[PDB]
């Protein structure tokens, strides 16, 4: 058995894709939103308050 | 009945910083950086005298 052989397959193993769990990206938390303002309304009504 | 205060209080400014507003709603349209010689460069559009 040592006459060997041929390896006539001609390879075509295709990788499959890989999973990708996409992130939620937040670039601006809501604190910076709320900070984001000349004007706040909750100071100015307390304010007035 | 005569009684004079010192209020200490936030003041907020957005970028290009050409006006500030304190949290009583004091809108004040002078730079809150105008050192008095970069005019130039800061707005002031207050009351001169
Ligand atoms: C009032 O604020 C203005 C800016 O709005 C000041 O002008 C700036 O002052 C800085 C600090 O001296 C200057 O920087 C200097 O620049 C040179 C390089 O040119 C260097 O030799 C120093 O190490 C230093 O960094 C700056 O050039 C100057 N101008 C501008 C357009 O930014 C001004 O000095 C302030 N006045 C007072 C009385 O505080
Ligand atoms: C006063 O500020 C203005 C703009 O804020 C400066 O004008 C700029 O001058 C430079 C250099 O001459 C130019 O490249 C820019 O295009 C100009 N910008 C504008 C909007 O006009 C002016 O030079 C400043 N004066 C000073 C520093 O004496």
């Amino acid at each position: 058995s040592s006459i060997s052989t041929v390896d006539s397959m001609i390879a075509l193993d295709i990788d499959p894709l890989e999973n990708t769990d996409f992130r939620v990206l937040e670039l601006y938390s809501q604190k910076e939103l709320r900070s984001s303002n000349v004007f706040d309304l909750e100071e100015i009504m307390r304010e007035f308050n | 009945n005569l009684n004079c205060m010192v209020t200490i209080t936030t003041a907020r400014s957005k970028y290009p910083y050409h006006f500030f507003a304190t949290s009583t709603g004091d809108v004040v349209d002078i730079s809150p950086f105008y050192n008095g010689t970069n005019r130039n460069a800061s707005y002031f559009g207050e009351n001169a005298d």
